[PDB]
DNA sequence: CCCTGTCTGGCGTCCTCTCACCCCATG
DNA sequence: CATGGGTGCGCCAGACAGGG
């Protein structure tokens, strides 16, 4: 059984880092102690023997493990694993925003010169996707026709 | 396409509006049809003004009502960008739809 | 202040306050995405650190 | 607890006059 | 383009262990 481990490298080094150490593994054969690498902090599924850990600090532009003590190093302490799992792919994914397309709904403006403003939206149209919402500029209300995307659901 | 109507009383006081928001979008965007009006608006109501009796006292009165409309030609955004926060008329009604 | 040449000539503080304001960044950042223990006790020792 | 050895900190003159040189590095 | 991490001083003195 292989447990995950946290590695610090030289950030902006770190594909870097993740070749030369699959590199050392090939090298010095150990290849039933290691199971992957994942991408300032390298993941490491590995064991704990002492050869392993001078393996994986023999790695150029490597400073240590992150853990309680350096004399048994703790494995990454992710108790949302399955959630990382998830979360893996979702963190580099943008969402959109949608107008509350709805009479006396409140929305937010953040598109054109309406931007970081908000109104409500008096009139709707699906068919014709746009939302009728004024917004307070001046004081005096601006009903102005934004997209569902150009403005947010408030 | 862009509309932008104005909602008031007299004529008076809309006559600089409409110079102010046509100049200022020259200055940024300068695409726009022009002002065009629209038939003036009355509301006339007479009313007895003798405190118990008398029904031959009406005077009438009237809450005037104008409006005009400047229609942009072009959706700029320069010209909705320098005018957003932006109304010289007080006292005014302004319906910039978009 | 820049020097003859051009290049802005900053001062030691400005290292020492940046420094600062992008690893309490970076701890704000962790502390919304949940990392485990061991990264958040590495990133507020770095800031103890600076 | 009463003395003994160690471990870190704090400090060391004042004015001037030139010069030279101030972060790589790179996918 | 923008960011990211040596080995030659010597005395005083008090705080921290270390026996004693």
């Amino acid at each position: 059984k292989k447990r995950w481990y946290v590695v610090q490298a030289f950030s902006g080094f770190e594909g870097r880092v993740a070749t030369s150490l699959r590199e050392h593994i090939k090298l010095h054969n150990m290849e039933d102690l290691f199971g992957e690498v994942m991408v300032g902090y390298v993941l490491v599924q590995m064991v704990m023997n002492d050869a392993s850990w001078h393996l994986v600090r023999s790695v150029p532009r490597v400073m240590g493990f992150i853990g309680g003590t350096s004399d048994r190093p703790a494995p990454i302490s992710d108790k949302e694993v399955d959630a990382i799992m998830n979360r893996l792919q979702q963190v580099g994914d943008k969402p959109r925003p949608k107008t509350l397309f709805e009479p006396g709904e409140m929305v937010r403006v953040n598109d054109g010169p309406f931007a970081d403003f908000n109104g409500v939206v008096e009139e709707v149209d699906y068919e014709k996707s746009r939302l009728k919402v004024s917004v307070s500029i001046f004081g005096r209300a601006t009903p102005v026709e934004l997209d569902f995307s150009q403005v947010e659901k408030a | 396409r862009i509309r932008i109507r104005l909602k008031a009383f007299d004529h008076r006081l809309i006559d600089q509006a409409t110079a102010e928001i046509v100049e200022t979008a020259k200055r940024t965007g300068a695409q726009v049809r022009g002002p065009i009006p629209l038939p003036t608006r009355k509301e006339r109501f007479t009313v007895l003004i003798s405190p118990h009796v008398n029904k031959d006292a009406r005077d009438q009165y009237e809450i005037r009502t104008h409006l005009r409309l400047v229609d942009i030609v072009e959706p700029t955004e320069k010209t909705v960008d320098a005018l957003m926060r932006l109304d010289l008329a007080a006292g005014v009604d302004v319906q910039i739809s978009l | 202040v820049p020097l003859d040449g051009g290049r802005f000539a900053t001062s030691d503080l400005n290292d020492l306050y940046r420094r600062v304001i992008n690893r309490n960044n970076r701890l704000k950042r962790l502390l919304d995405l949940a990392a485990p223990d061991i990264i958040v006790r590495n990133e507020k020792r770095m800031l103890q650190e600076a």
